[PDB]
Order: C-alpha cells, then structure tokens, then sequence
C-alpha cells in the first residue's frame, strides 16, 4: 500500500520504527478518513528527508582557486580567509569547529558569495532568510549536505534557539513538530549580516569576516566585468550596440550614487540598458548606441549628489568628520555655535556620555590654548556652546571625531573659517595628544568616495595605514598629526 | 517584455495618492500588450470548502497569461 | 515491555507507586508515555566510583593544564577531603579569574580525576538540570554552573543547601529527587555574585599568566590540539619560540590565552593553504622574520622607547576584575577661578581622593617652585579612564598627585615608570590590594619601574619570581619618596 | 575526618592566627582559617605516608597560611605626625 516505498528509502531504525509506528495504523484506520490524511501527508513529509546520499566534494583547490575569481572581481583579502577554511575543509572531512560570518555593507556581495562557495566545493545551495521552516529547507533540496545559509542574522532579533544547530555538542540530535531527531553534522553553514550586533550567544561560535567596501577603480571594473555583461544578458540586448565607455560610469559612480556597495549602480545600470531598448524599438534610424560621460544628462536625468570641492570653505563652524558607522563608512558633518549666556553646555546629536567627557576635554584642550590663539580668556562663562554631532557613529567608535569638535570650537571662537577639504578624524587627550582609533580602512574608503583629498588621522596609525591595498593612498595626501598643535596649523585657513 | 520572452526579474509597482489613475492602468496595460485583467483587492479541505483566492480569480478569467492585480498592499 | 523495567533496578519507593499511577492511568496518552520514560530514564543507582588514589589525581592534573599551582594545590586539598569523607557538605569550589585562563576547563580536568561524568551547565518539559541529569545518566555526576556572574534567577540555592538537597521537587516531574553526592564545581568571571551564593563558595583565584608561562604553555598544550585538529603531522609546520614571543607580546595583549588561540589557529589555517595550493614546499619553518609576512603588522605593542615628555600623564595601574589593566591618568591646570573640575565616570570616592592629593600639594609649594595662590587662580581637570572596580578605587591616587606636580610644575614624567597606591593627608601612602593582579600587568605591558606603597612589601613573597626578576621595583613610603623617581628632575 | 591522633595545633599558633590573620569582633575568620589549616593537613598526610603527627607552632605556620596579611599594632614609626588613632 504505502510501506514498500518506506522501506527502501533507507531511514534508520528510530524513524523506520516510529514510520511503521503509526504506518500499520494507518493501514488499520479507515484509509479515507480525515485524520488518516493527516497522517498521510505526515508521512509525505517524511517521504522527503534525505537520511542517505551525500554530495561529492572536491579537494582540489586550484579549481576553487579559478572558479571563485571567475564570478567576483577583487575581494582578495577575503578569498584567503575562505580558502583557509576550504583547505581545511578539503584535509579534514568534517570540521566541528567555528562557522563563516561575513559582516559588511549592504550590496558587498555576501549574499552572492555564500552562493559561489556552493559552486566551490560542489555542495548545493539553500537560503534561509530571517526576520518546521529548516526540515522545510532541508526536504527542499532533498540532500544530506547542502550550503545551509542564514542571512541576516543581525535581523532576526522560536525566538532565537538555532544556537543549537550551530554547536557540535547538540548538532549529533535535532527533533520540531517531526519529534525524530536528525544529523545535523555535515551541514555546512554561512552566516552573513549587516553589523556585528549579533546575540552574544551566537557571537561565540562564527568566525567574523569583514568584506568592507569598493573603490572608484574595484567599482569601475566590477561593472566593466562583470555587471554589464550579466546586465545585458537579463534584458538580451544584441552583441552589437552599447558600448558604454568608461567615463560615463565614472560619471554614474562619481554623480549618481552614494553606497560602499554595488547595489545601486545595479539600478541605475538597469535603467540605462532599459532606456536604450525602449530607443531601440521606438525608432529605426539608429542601432548602434553610445552612450559617453557627456549626454547622461540627455538619458539618466541630473546629477542627484555632489561629488567635486569648490565648496566655500568660509563655512566658520562646521568641519567633515568621519565615522566608522553601524553601516561601515560614512561623511559626517559636525557642527558648533557659540551664544552669549552663562557657561553651560549644550549636547546635541546621540552624544553618550563618553562623548560628554570628550567634549569637556576638548573644552580643556580650548582654555588651555587661550592667550596663544587670541580668544577672550573669560568665554567659557560669559559664551554658552553648543557642539552637534549628527548620529550614525556606534558607541563603541564614540569619541572618535572628538578634535573635529576642538577645531570647531577654536574655529567658532575666532571665527577662523575651517577649510572644507579635511576629513578630520582622530580621539583627544585633556591635554593636547591624539590617540589612535580603529576601523581606518572604512573611513578612507568613505573619506575617498566623497571626493575629499585631505585627510588628518593620528600619529599611532601609521601602522594600518600600509596595509590599505589600493591606490587610496596614492591621490588623497594622508599625513598624520599627533598633537593638536598641528592640527590647528592645517585645517584653519589662517594662522595662529 | 517585448523582445525577452518572459522578464523573470522584479514587479511594476504603482504607489500614488488616492485619485490618480493607478487603477485605470490595469486597464490600459490590459488593452496594450493584449492580456486579460483580473483585480484582487486586499483586507483547504473543509463544510465545503472553495479553492485559493488566486486560483479563483484564475479560473475566473480563464487564461494562461492575465494581467493579475493586486491591489492596497498597504491596506 | 513497558511494565518489564518500571522496577528499574531498585528504584526507590516513591517513583514506583508514581510510576505505576500512570501507568494504570494508561490503563484506563502518548505524554503518559513519555511522562513514564523520564521518570524511567533519570537514574537512581550505578554511583560511578572515585579513584581514591590522590597521587594519581595529582598525575592527571597535571597533564592537563600546566601552572596554576596554587589553585592546583587548593583544588587537591578539596579532593583530599573530598576522598576521605564520601560527601563534604561545606561550600562549593568557586573558580574566579578574567575570561581565558584554564576555567570551564580545570573542570573537566577534575572529572577524569576522580572518575565521576563531566556535565557543563552555562546560565547566560521537566526542569533544565534534571534534563541534564538524563542527559548523562549518573548518581554523581559533576554538573559545572558556570557564569554565575549572569526560571527565576536566585532560586539555585536549593541545589546547593544541605536541607534542599537531600529531596528536590519540580514543577513538572512531581516527586523527589536527591541531589545529595552531587559535587558541583563553579566558575565565574568576577567576584559580583548575588548576595545568598557568595556565603555557599570558596573562592578560588586563577590570576593571569607571564610572557615565559604563556611561552610553555603555547609550547606544550596548544600548538599540539592545534595540529590535531587541523591534521599537521610532525614535520610539516615548526614554529621557533621567538615567533611565539611575537605572537605574545605583538600581535595580542590579553591576561588569558584566548588569543593566543586565535592567532595560532589563524596561522595553522594559513599554513594549510600554502600546503595545498603549492607543491614545492612540503616543510613550512616559521621564525620572527617569516611572521608577519603571515599575519598583520601590529596590533598592539608595548615597550615605551617613544618620548617621555609628557607633562602631567602618569600610568596608573587599574585592578579591574576582568584582568589587570594599565591606564593613562591625565590632568591639566588651565587659568580660571579655582573651581576643581573631575571626569571619567566614577563617584565621590576620587573626589576625597583628588582633594586629599591637591592638599598634599599645597603644603608644599615652596619645596617645588610653585607661586602660592594656584588653588584659586588656576582651575583643575583631573581625568581618569573608566576602568576600575568601586573597591580600589582609591588606588592610582598618587597617580593624581604626580598629575598635578607635573603639570604645575612643567616637569616631565618618565614614561617608563607606573605607579599605584592610595595617598592621605600627610603625604602617607597606604597600602593597596590585588598586588599581583596589577603587577602581571605591568609586566606584560613593558613597564620597567614600578612604585609601591611600603607596606605591601610582604606580598611580594607571593609572587612568581620570573616577575620580579624583569622588574626594577621600589617600595616607597612617602610622597616625596615618590617625587624623586617618577619625574625625571630633581625637585 | 581527622581522627584524634594527627593532628595537633599549639596555643601560640592559634595565637599567631588570631594576632596576624583576622580583624573583626567575632570568630569566623578564626573558622575559615582552621578550616583551611586542617585540609592542608589532610593534604600533606594522604600525599606523603611516611609523616603522621603534623605538629605546628608558632614558626612552621608561614609556609601553610603564606606571609601574615593583616598586621599588629604599634611598634613602628612613631612619629606620624598630626596623624592620630581614634576610636
Ligand atoms: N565582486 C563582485 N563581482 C560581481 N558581482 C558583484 C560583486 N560584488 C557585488 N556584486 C553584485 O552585488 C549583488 C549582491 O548584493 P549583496 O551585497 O549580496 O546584497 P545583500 O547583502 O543585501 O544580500 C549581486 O547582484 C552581485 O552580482
Ligand atoms: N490621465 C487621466 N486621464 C483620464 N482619466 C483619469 C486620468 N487619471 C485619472 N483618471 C480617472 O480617475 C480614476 C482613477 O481611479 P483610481 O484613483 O485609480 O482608483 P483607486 O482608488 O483604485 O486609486 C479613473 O476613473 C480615471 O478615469
Ligand atoms: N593553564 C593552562 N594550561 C593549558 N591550557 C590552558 C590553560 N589555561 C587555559 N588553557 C586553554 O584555554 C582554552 C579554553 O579557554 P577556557 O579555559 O575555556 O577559558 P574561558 O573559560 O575564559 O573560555 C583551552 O584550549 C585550554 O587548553
């Protein structure tokens, strides 16, 4: 009736017995019955898990070499750290260890990488979003080792109990409503996210790999290589036409869009192939499109954000800081006035309290430069301040951009405008020294793709500043200062 | 969806104030490539049970290839 | 079947006219059946029996983790008693240390050195430890709560309690077990415990190590389960010492091991894949010049060969729990109305600190060259970092008073030096706890000189003499003592 | 599980524990301070079958207890000016 095609499927003893458990029930029970279907199709599931049949794996890393930078272009400090763990993935057959997690900005690539690694090693490919669901995933690919991935990890927060899928020590036994437990083992898992804000339970068993952004030459041959010919291949534009020359996507990443991914510059690549068909089929005149970095206005509409620096570096009170955002990298523009009142301060912006005790040690830093500045030595009570800090730094960043408020506040004093090319950064002492911060590699890639071209970061990070890769360094005249002397000599238009 | 047989990508969307034509573009679309228009507004076995919603609505037009509605997602 | 095994092999009274009262309500369904099985399935004998020979435990310790002899001792001492009587019903061991040092480990160093199952209970459908106890199936398990620094939260203590524990009901399994020989081992990261449980704990410290223990211990009992879980066999991959003396003192900074771990992992796994991606090479020898070829540049460092002229910023010394920590004490005189200004997010303990150091100052202006009227004239900042514990937080006092001369005077502090201590009135110095603590990290950090109160002098026969014997250590008594060392003129 | 013939502790030990290990009105360092003295001599019988009448004075108390935490009263430096031991 039903037993013959359960008793090859090769299940072992606990779900055969528990199969046939309620099996001769059911062949007992009255087969038309409305609960006899509900056991019908509560075998049905049970029909669709593969106990048996393991992928092949491939141990030759060479291939995995060649057939990860086939599909994505220049994450190289990246490709090492998976092919550490593809090599000992080759070695040892079952790694019980720590599992992949990819943190990044949105439109990196996670999600395409967790599916190139599927490609690598030869295993299949299940996406499990989050905001039963994974025996749902695991009959859906109908194998024993698929590429299981769990994106967006960092929104998800069953409330959070796939801790339990993750640890060797409980993935021997997984029940919910199928109450049979299963191997998980060699299943290997991807996690990707957004932040490192993951549960501090889930923290302790995934290996955080940071994919931060791209840069103007990495995003001008990602879609030289590798977006335009996938971009014209999903709307089947002929061989023959559209040639987009390089300047206009320079124009397209310079004017047009603003992310430390990729994500954009897929839509607007979308639009500009689409707009070419609809020229294409409106009219028989031409076939051979052009599109240079001149008539994108004519085409794609009006450059939406700024990009260039001729931009009146009179302003008296605000400077560019940047910040090691929740999202990676980001411009940031803190601003400070100065009223006449009676001394009290005035916090504005996200300031924590770390950044209260920044601001009155820039404070300090300020009254004790008074007489060789030229300020009126009594303001710190005859002038309130106000000091605002726009939001997006994560408090453990917190008082970096801290000098950027002690320029400001010399600057808003003397009414000395702060010259508006210097992306400031930096954490201050009480008395005048400039302590190291991390996360340099994300504000030099946003200190660069907002178009600044000087750059002040502290004195104890020439250490990283090597081991940024690119030409970043080669046209944005990083120097570092270390006390605050030398940074009131440069980012002022005026001596003093 | 001219010249690619069948565009697998994302859906046109229609997001405006109450008033404008959003609706009667179901109707012009529906009357320019030449497909069928069906609207479904938005707010088993048993009894006697009716089939999905979709499914009705597919056996209400009665063709392959409609232009299927879905309107008020926000509501 | 089902009715075969209910005796259980002399399972005691109450769970057989339990067991047999659903069992005849399943007489007269599937949760009866599982409700049966767990009262089968806890056990009620088989007591795995201890290995009384304590020089062989004193073998097997010894094996497994390799200097913390002083919690070694104390751990045998706790088995010796442990051994004689059958069950001590005193407090409970209670292993306190920052994170990273051999707890959540020395605990299943003691199960196979006694004999009874390890079972590891982290606090961060019957109850979770009798879900436990079927989990192993033992009378005398050792059942580790561990992070008891983080089912309502304080009602543990009835599993710790003489009068609590020779019955334990539950909720949802309806009768009594005995969680008598029982032998629990704790562990935390810190000493705030709630109030009931830190009367039922002796607490046990696992300090941090030094740069030559973490060099065995790298050299003995890490880079071997290392390999072996990555399969490097025996000629493949040598690593000298003096790249494990850049990996400890470079590219981490850290009182455990934790990320000692990491990084030779890290370097295992890179190694790897120059093993498999390359075919010339079989014999990958690693010195301290090969390393950073393989890893960053830096991520720390230490040594303090930079400038010195840092006028008013000494290096205080911070006894956080959560290792011994170094810290950059800063203060400023700026010209103002004599109004005393502190920060740095600790309470009213630093203000009788701070105003007992600007007295030790004002009584001696003559002394130090000071013009007299400072302390109305010239507002103050004194500023500390964050970490500390709310007890010593008085230590780092003298670090504020030679704040001050410095910065008043304009005389340089030498950045070599750290200084510690509690400072009163009369320019005494009293004495300070936590000693070791603060001096393993000091060495770690690169620190030559140190500064002690006097009065901790005995405890210096406490320490592990490879850490005094990198440490040019002066004891001084009085605060003008102090300012003969730690400037760099005289005064 | 000291029977009675092991184990003996002098008055001028208790003595050295009381004047130079514990500071408070009641006893209960006193307790935790033998309780500990007594393991390490439990330690020192089970591990060493040669020794069995552990005998401690006022002397050999140093290398169980370590150095003396506490200190006694006043027979240092006495000037300690404007300093003085209230009550
Ligand atoms: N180096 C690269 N080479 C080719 N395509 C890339 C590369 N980086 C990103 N992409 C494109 O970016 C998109 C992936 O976006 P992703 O960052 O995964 O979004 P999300 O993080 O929200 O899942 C894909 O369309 C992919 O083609
Ligand atoms: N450009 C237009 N030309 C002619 N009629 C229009 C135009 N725009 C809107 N309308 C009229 O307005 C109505 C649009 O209805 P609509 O607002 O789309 O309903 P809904 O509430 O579903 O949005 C139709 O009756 C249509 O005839
Ligand atoms: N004294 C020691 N000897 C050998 N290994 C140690 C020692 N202390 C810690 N370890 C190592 O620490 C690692 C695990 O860290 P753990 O002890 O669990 O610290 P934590 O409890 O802070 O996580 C293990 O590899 C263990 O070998």
């Amino acid at each position: 009736a039903l037993k013959r095609k359960i008793e090859a499927a090769k299940m072992p003893k606990d779900a055969r017995e528990k199969t046939e458990a309620e099996l001769q029930k059911l062949k007992m029970m009255s087969p038309m019955s409305a609960e006899a279907t509900v056991v019908r199709g509560y075998i049905d599931w049970m029909l669709q898990v593969p106990w048996n049949s393991r992928s092949k794996v491939k141990k030759d890393l060479v291939k995995a070499q060649e057939v990860l930078d086939t599909d994505h272009y220049g994450l190289e400090r990246v490709k090492d750290r998976i092919l550490e763990y593809l090599a000992v993935q080759s070695r040892v057959s079952k790694i019980k260890g720590p599992i992949l997690c990819l943190v990044g900005p949105p439109g990196v690539g996670k999600t395409s990488l967790g599916q190139s690694i599927a490609k690598a090693t030869g295993r299949q490919y299940v996406r499990m979003a989050l905001g039963g669901k994974l025996i749902q995933k695991m009959a859906k690919v109908g194998v024993k080792n698929p590429l299981f991935l769990l994106d967006e990890i960092d929104k998800m927060a069953p409330a959070s109990a796939l801790l339990e899928v993750l640890d060797p020590e409980q993935n021997v036994a997984f029940n919910h409503y199928l109450e049979v437990d299963y191997d998980l083992s060699d299943v290997m898992f991807v996690a990707t996210s957004n932040s490192m804000n993951i549960p501090a339970p889930l923290l302790d068993r995934m290996e955080v790999i940071r994919l931060s952004g791209y840069t103007e030459d990495e995003k001008l041959n990602i879609a030289k290589q590798h977006l335009l010919p996938k971009q014209f291949e999903r709307n089947a534009i002929k061989k023959g036409e559209l040639t987009i020359d390089d300047s206009a996507i320079m124009s397209i990443i310079r004017y047009y869009t603003r992310e430390a991914g990729v994500r954009s510059l897929e839509r607007e690549i979308s639009k500009l192939c689409r707009k070419a068909v609809k020229n294409l089929l409106m009219d028989k005149t031409v076939k051979h499109i052009e599109i240079n970095g001149d008539n994108l206005k004519d085409f794609l509409g009006v450059q939406k954000v700024d990009y260039g620096r001729a931009d009146t570096e009179n302003r008296v009170g605000q400077v560019t800081g940047l910040a090691w955002t929740e999202v990676g990298g980001d411009l940031l523009t803190i601003e400070t006035a100065c009223v006449p009142g009676k001394g009290k301060l005035t916090y504005t912006g996200s300031l924590g309290e770390v950044m209260q005790e920044s601001i009155q040690a820039a404070l300090t830093v300020v009254r004790a430069r008074a007489d060789k500045l030229g300020i009126n030595p009594d303001f710190y009570e005859k002038r309130d301040i106000h000091v605002h800090v726009p939001e997006g730094a994560t408090p453990k960043d917190g008082p970096s951009a801290g000098i950027a408020m002690c320029t400001a506040l010399v600057s808003c004093l003397t009414g000395n405008p702060v010259r508006a090319d210097v992306a400031m950064t930096g954490e201050i002492t009480l008395r005048g020294l400039v302590l190291p911060i991390g996360g340099l590699k994300e504000k030099l890639l946003a200190a660069h793709r907002g178009g600044i071209k000087v750059v002040l970061i502290p004195d104890d990070n020439k250490r990283d500043l090597e081991e940024i890769p690119d030409n970043v360094i080669a046209d944005l005249e990083i120097h570092p200062v270390k006390r605050i002397d030398d940074v009131l000599a440069i980012a002022l238009e005026h001596p003093a | 969806q001219s010249r690619v047989s069948k565009i697998k990508g994302p859906i046109l969307c229609l997001v405006g104030p109450p008033g404008v034509g959003k609706t009667s573009l179901g109707q012009s679309i529906a009357k320019a490539t030449g497909r069928q228009y069906v609207r479904m507004a938005l707010g088993r076995r048993t009894i006697g049970s009716m089939p999905g919603k979709l499914i009705q609505k597919m056996a209400k037009v009665g063709v392959k290839n409609p232009l299927f509605l879905l309107d008020e997602i926000d509501k």
